[PDB]
């Protein structure tokens, strides 16, 4: 009974639904599941995302631009040694940062590990012409 | 989230004002006590 | 009382653990994936010539995470894959 | 049970020699070498905490078969893995992260930015580190703090030790 | 071992990861968890 209530709990969180619980459908970020019917059980077929190709990057907490701190408003700052791109967390997608990817959140002073770099205006060059 | 928190007294149970069922219960151990002592697990348990 | 049980091939295949002592299966000093559980650490396996192996269970592959506070690791690369998982 | 709860790694990780996580302190949670056993300061309290031996009726006590080292080692790579690389370790590869960006990206996961941790970085780090120290005080000083392991050890020898009593009764 | 099960599934889903879960793990928004062995089960340091 603790099994089936178990098993319950999957169907109702991996099969109607795609569950943020670690390592319960599956290991690695869930992404779908597979009700299968077995002689007095089930399985499941826990389809799930598993990351491949890691690649070091240096990374920096915040982007200090203007004398103001910018953060990225989703990812991370990362460089491949000469450039800084943002980045998002599970896949490496670098992105010029900009002022729609980062938010800016004070002055450069209090952050530690903060690094000098340019944040790019989508508005001056429209400006401009 | 609870059941009823029953008690059941052993000697009482087995025997009633009887001692002579009471020795010869006696001759049998601790059963007694070990189901006294599962009952009041079971009742703390309820409590918890 | 009789001689066919009690063999001992020299000592050799005498294994002092700490779940008592395993006689027939040669201590080996590298380490594996746990086999037969003997206990307290100790696992039995059938390997090469072929004979039963007493070992202390390896745990893992011994890694080190370059970590550093200025560097991150991202993936630029998935996979999709599909694990089974059978519950009564 | 053993195997399910402490052998969620696969890969045993290593703690970095340098101790430089921006302030916060894991020495109380970190194993400790110069002990015999790498266990640290915050596993010797609980296993010093937990407290007829010879019982010869047929009654015989089989050893676990993960000893207390390879459990230590298991916690060891857990905590090694989250603190070097987050959550990451348990989804696939370990991803290297600075832990103050590891904190970044748990205070986004309770809804707060990270602008709040960034200067609030050294508040926090204290903060931690104080509360990890107060948990090694009360588990010190506090007897009763493990009560339920301590329940599990005292119902199973008064099991045992009642099997053993069994045996006078005449029945 | 349903203690033993929830020790799992807390260990997975607050050391492994972050959990949304409320009360799952420590009282207020959890951040991390820190497994400790201890005799016969385990102690864990939920960072909230
Ligand atoms: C990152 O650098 C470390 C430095 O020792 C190295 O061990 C690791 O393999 C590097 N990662 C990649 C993906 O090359
Ligand atoms: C980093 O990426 C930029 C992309 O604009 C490229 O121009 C540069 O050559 C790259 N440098 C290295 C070291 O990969
Ligand atoms: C990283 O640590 C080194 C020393 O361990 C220090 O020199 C450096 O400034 C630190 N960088 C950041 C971004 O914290
Ligand atoms: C960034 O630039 C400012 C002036 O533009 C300077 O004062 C500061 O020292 C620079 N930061 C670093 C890390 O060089
Ligand atoms: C362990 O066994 C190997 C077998 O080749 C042997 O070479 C080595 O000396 C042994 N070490 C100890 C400490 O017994
Ligand atoms: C990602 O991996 C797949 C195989 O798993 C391969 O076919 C593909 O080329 C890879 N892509 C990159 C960008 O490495
Ligand atoms: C960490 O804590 C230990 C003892 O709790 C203390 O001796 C040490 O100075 C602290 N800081 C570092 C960086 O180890």
């Amino acid at each position: 009974r603790a099994s089936a209530n178990l098993a319950a709990t999957k169907m109702s969180e991996c099969v109607l639904g795609q569950s943020k619980r670690v390592d319960f459908c599956g290991k690695g970020y869930h992404l779908m599941s597979f009700p299968q019917s077995a002689p007095h059980g089930v399985v499941f077929l826990h389809v799930t995302y598993v990351p491949a190709q890691e690649k070091n990057f240096t990374t920096a907490p915040a982007i200090c631009h203007d004398g103001k701190a910018h953060f990225p408003r989703e990812g991370v700052f990362v460089s491949n040694g000469t450039h800084w791109f943002v980045t998002q967390r599970n896949f490496y997608e670098p992105q010029i940062i900009t002022t729609d990817n980062t938010f800016v959140s004070g002055n450069c002073d209090v952050v530690i590990g903060i690094v000098n770099n340019t944040v790019y205006d989508p508005l001056q060059p429209e400006l401009d012409s | 989230v609870s059941m009823t928190k029953t008690s059941v007294d052993c000697t009482m149970y087995i025997c009633g004002d009887s001692t002579e069922c009471s020795n010869l219960l006696l001759q049998y151990g601790s059963f007694c006590t070990q189901l006294n002592r599962a009952l009041t697990g079971i009742a703390v348990e309820q409590d918890k | 009382l009789t001689p066919t049980w009690r063999v001992y091939s020299t000592g050799s295949n005498v294994f002092q653990t700490r779940a008592g002592c395993l006689i027939g299966a040669e201590h080996v000093n590298n380490s594996y994936e746990c086999d037969i559980p003997i206990g307290a650490g100790i696992c039995a396996s059938y390997q090469t010539s072929q004979s039963i192996i007493a070992y202390t269970m390896s745990l893992g592959a011994e890694n080190s995470v370059a970590y550093s506070n200025n560097s991150i690791a991202i993936p630029t690369n998935f996979t999709i894959s599909v694990t089974t998982e059978i519950l009564p | 049970n053993t195997q399910e709860v402490f052998a969620q790694v696969k890969q045993i990780y290593k703690t970095p020699p340098i101790k430089d996580f921006g302030g916060f302190n894991f020495s109380q949670i970190l194993p400790d070498p110069s002990k015999p056993s790498k266990r640290s300061p915050i596993e010797d309290l609980l296993f010093n905490k937990v407290t007829c031996a010879q019982k010869f009726n047929g009654l015989t006590v089989l050893p676990p078969l993960l000893t207390d080292e390879m459990i230590a080692q298991y916690t060891s790579a857990l905590l090694a893995g989250t603190i070097t690389s987050g959550w990451t370790f348990g989804a696939g590869p370990a991803l290297q992260i600075p832990f103050p960006m590891q904190m970044a990206y748990r205070f986004n996961g309770i809804g707060v930015t990270q602008n709040v941790l960034y200067e609030n970085q050294k508040l926090i780090a204290n903060q931690f580190n104080s509360a990890i120290g107060k948990i090694q005080d009360s588990l010190s000083s506090t007897p009763s703090a493990l009560g339920k392991l301590q329940d599990v050890v005292n119902q199973n020898a008064q099991a045992l030790n009642t099997l053993v009593k069994q045996l006078s009764s005449n029945f």
